RNA sequence: CUAGUCUGGCACGGUGAAGAGACAUGAGAGGUGUAGAAUAAGUGGGAGGCCCGGGCCGCCGGUGAAUACCACUACUCUGAUC
RNA sequence: AAAAAUGUGAUCUUGCUUGUAAAUACAAUUUUGAGAGGUUAAUAAAUUACAAGUAGUGCUAUUUUUGUAUUUAGGUUAGCUAUUUAGCUUUACGUUC
C-alpha cells in the first residue's frame, strides 16, 4: 500500500456509491470505474440495535471509519453517486445521505462531482402492496 | 561407508605430471572430511599400519626405562636415560637455545607412573603431542614410525593426511601400498553415512587436479 | 496471516487524441497467480468520466465512457 | 452367494508448446577474531622452486594454524542446462 | 612484598553438555471486579559430588623468614543549644521506631 505520485500536486481520485434507504446505512468506496472495492462499511457494523442502525448518528459512525481506513492507503479526492431506495419504491433519499457525505468533509477528504443514481423506471412491474393500500 | 573397487588400479604410467620439481616429491593420500563434528568426543582415530616404506622421518627420542630401552637399541641411537628427562627441566634458559634438542616423543607406557604432571600446553598447542592414536611408543614402533606405520588424527577444525610411497621409489612401492592404504582406510569406521565420495592424489607442492 | 493491499500494483490510464487532457487516473489488479494474468482481466472497464475535467473549461453536463 | 450396474488402479497409449518447482552435473565471482609492512578458508605443506650468468614470493620480528607450486571441502552469490 | 625452584616427560587445574539431590509474593495485577469456579493460563529462576565427548586446560609438591606482629586489634558518619565554659539527637529530615 504505497502508490507512486508527485508529492506536492496530485490527489488520487475515486468514486463512492452511497446507498441510502430508510432501514440501513451503506458507504462503498471503489476505483474510477467502480469494478474493484477498497473500503466498505455499513451502519450495522457500527451500531447494534435493529431500529437505530440507519439513524443520522448510525450514518456518521460509519463515515469516520471509512476515512480512517481511507487515509492509510492514502486517498484524498473522490467522485460521488448517491442513491435512494428506488425501483418501484421510494425515490426520496434516506437518513444516511447528508450525515454520511458531510461527515467525510470533516474527516480529511475532498468532494468532487455529485448527482443522483436511483433506479427509476420508464414503467414498471406491479408494486408490492395491494390495490387497497397498506393499512395503518 | 563402502567403496568396493580394485578393478584395475594399474595405470600410474602417466604420473610424470606429479613430479615436475628438481627434488624428490612426497606422494600422498587425503580424502576430504564429510560426516564430522569439531569440539566433541566423536573419536574417529585408529592407527592404520602399512607394509613397505612411505618414510615419515623426524628426529625420534626414546623416553622408556623397562623393555623400551633394550628393544629401542635395534635402530641404534646413543641411549640417554636420566639426563634426557632432566635436559628439558631448567638447564638452558639463559643460554639462547631452547632446552629440548629433540623433535618427536613417546606417549608414555613404560614411565606411565611418572606421566600425569606438567606437560600440557607446550606440546598440545604445537600439535606435536605424543599419543598412541599415532604410534608414539618408540620400541617396536621405532622400527615402524620412522619407516613404515601411519595414522589419521582427531581435532577441531576438520582435517586429514596419510602416505603410501614416493615418486627413489618405483612401481613396486606405488601400487602395493595403495592396496593396503585403501582396504584399511575403508574398514576404519558412527555408521558414517558414506564419506565414500572420492579419494584424491597428492604430492608436496601445488593447485587442483582430481582422482578417485 | 495476510494483508490484501500488498498484492496490488498501481498502473496508469489514458484517453485518445480527440479529447483534451491525456491522463485520467489509476486502477489496481492482482498479480500473475494460480492461473489468472494481470493484463487479461484488465481489458474491459468503463470509466464514466465527464468532459469538464477531461478539458480546460467546458459545459460539464455531457459525460463519456472509455473502455480498455 | 450371484449375473448386471457405479467408482479407483494398472496395461494398450503416443507429441508439443508455456507457468511453477525439486535435484543434480560442467563453469565465474567467493572470504578482515585480536594481531602481522599485507580481505587468518582447512589440513602432510615448506625453506624451497619456476622461468628469462640473474631475478622473485619467503625463511625472518610476530599473533593462538604464513604467501611459490600437488588436493578439494566447510560457506555465499551468478546464470546457461541432450 | 619476591618467587626464585629439587618439582608424578620445564608451568597449571577451568572450559561444557547432561542425570539425581537440595532453598525462591507485602500490598498486587490479570483471573473471578464477586466467601469459590478460571488470584487462570508466568514465571523464572537457582547450586553441586559423579558416567561417555570440548571453548579453555594436558589433572601431584618439600621448605626459610613472613607483617620482629598479638594466630595483625578499636572508630566514624559525630547532630547541635548560647559568645568559649556547660550539656547531649539510637539516623527522620510525612510522624514514630
Amino acid at each position: 500500500s504505497l502508490g507512486p505520485q508527485v508529492a506536492e500536486g496530485e490527489n488520487v481520485f475515486g468514486v463512492c456509491h452511497i446507498f441510502a434507504s430508510f432501514n440501513d446505512t451503506f458507504v462503498h468506496v471503489t476505483d474510477l470505474s467502480g469494478k474493484e472495492t477498497i473500503c466498505r462499511v455499513t451502519g450495522g457494523m457500527k451500531v447494534k440495535a435493529d431500529r437505530d442502525e440507519s439513524s443520522p448518528y448510525a450514518a456518521m459512525l460509519a463515515a469516520q471509519d471509512v476515512a480512517q481506513r481511507c487515509k492509510e492507503l492514502g486517498i484524498t479526492a473522490l467522485h460521488i453517486k448517491l442513491r435512494a431506495t428506488g425501483g418501484n419504491r421510494t425515490k426520496t433519499p434516506g437518513p444516511g445521505a447528508q450525515s454520511a457525505l458531510r461527515a467525510l468533509a470533516r474527516s480529511g477528504m475532498k468532494i468532487g462531482r455529485i448527482e443522483d443514481v436511483t433506479p427509476i423506471p420508464s414503467d414498471s412491474t406491479r408494486r408490492k402492496g395491494g390495490r387497497r393500500g397498506r393499512r395503518l | 561407508s563402502r567403496d568396493t573397487l580394485y578393478e584395475a588400479v594399474r595405470e600410474v604410467l602417466h604420473g610424470n605430471q606429479r613430479k615436475r620439481r628438481k627434488f624428490l616429491e612426497t606422494v600422498e593420500l587425503q580424502i576430504s572430511l564429510k560426516n564430522y563434528d569439531p569440539q566433541k568426543d566423536k573419536r574417529f582415530s585408529g592407527t592404520v599400519r602399512l607394509k613397505s616404506t612411505p618414510r615419515p622421518k623426524f628426529s625420534v627420542c626414546v623416553l622408556g626405562d623397562q623393555q623400551h630401552c633394550d628393544e629401542a637399541k635395534a635402530v641404534d641411537i646413543p641411549h640417554m636415560d636420566i639426563e634426557a628427562l632432566k635436559k628439558l627441566n631448567k638447564n638452558k634458559k639463559l643460554v639462547k637455545k631452547l632446552a629440548k634438542k629433540y623433535d618427536a616423543f613417546l606417549a608414555s607406557e613404560s614411565l606411565i607412573k611418572q606421566i600425569p604432571r606438567i606437560l600440557g600446553p607446550g606440546l598440545n598447542k604445537a600439535g606435536k603431542f605424543p599419543s598412541l592414536l599415532t604410534h608414539n611408543e618408540n620400541m617396536v614402533a621405532k622400527v615402524d614410525e620412522v619407516k613404515s606405520t601411519i595414522k589419521f588424527q582427531m581435532k577441531k577444525v576438520l582435517c586429514l593426511a596419510v602416505a603410501v610411497g614416493h615418486v627413489k621409489m618405483t612401481d613396486d612401492e606405488l601400487v602395493y601400498n595403495i592396496h593396503l592404504a585403501v582396504n584399511f582406510l575403508v574398514s576404519l569406521l558412527k555408521k558414517n553415512w558414506q564419506n565414500v565420495r572420492a579419494l584424491y592424489i597428492k604430492s608436496t607442492m601445488g593447485k587442483p587436479q582430481r582422482l578417485y | 496471516v495476510v494483508d490484501p493491499f500488498s498484492k496490488k500494483d498501481w498502473y496508469d490510464v489514458k484517453a485518445p487524441a480527440m479529447f483534451n487532457i491525456r491522463n485520467i487516473g489509476k486502477t489496481l489488479v492482482t498479480r500473475t497467480q494460480g492461473t489468472k494474468i494481470a493484463s487479461d482481466g484488465l481489458k474491459g472497464r468503463v470509466f464514466e468520466v465527464s468532459l469538464a475535467d477531461l478539458q480546460n473549461d467546458e459545459v460539464a453536463f455531457r459525460k463519456f465512457k472509455l473502455i480498455t
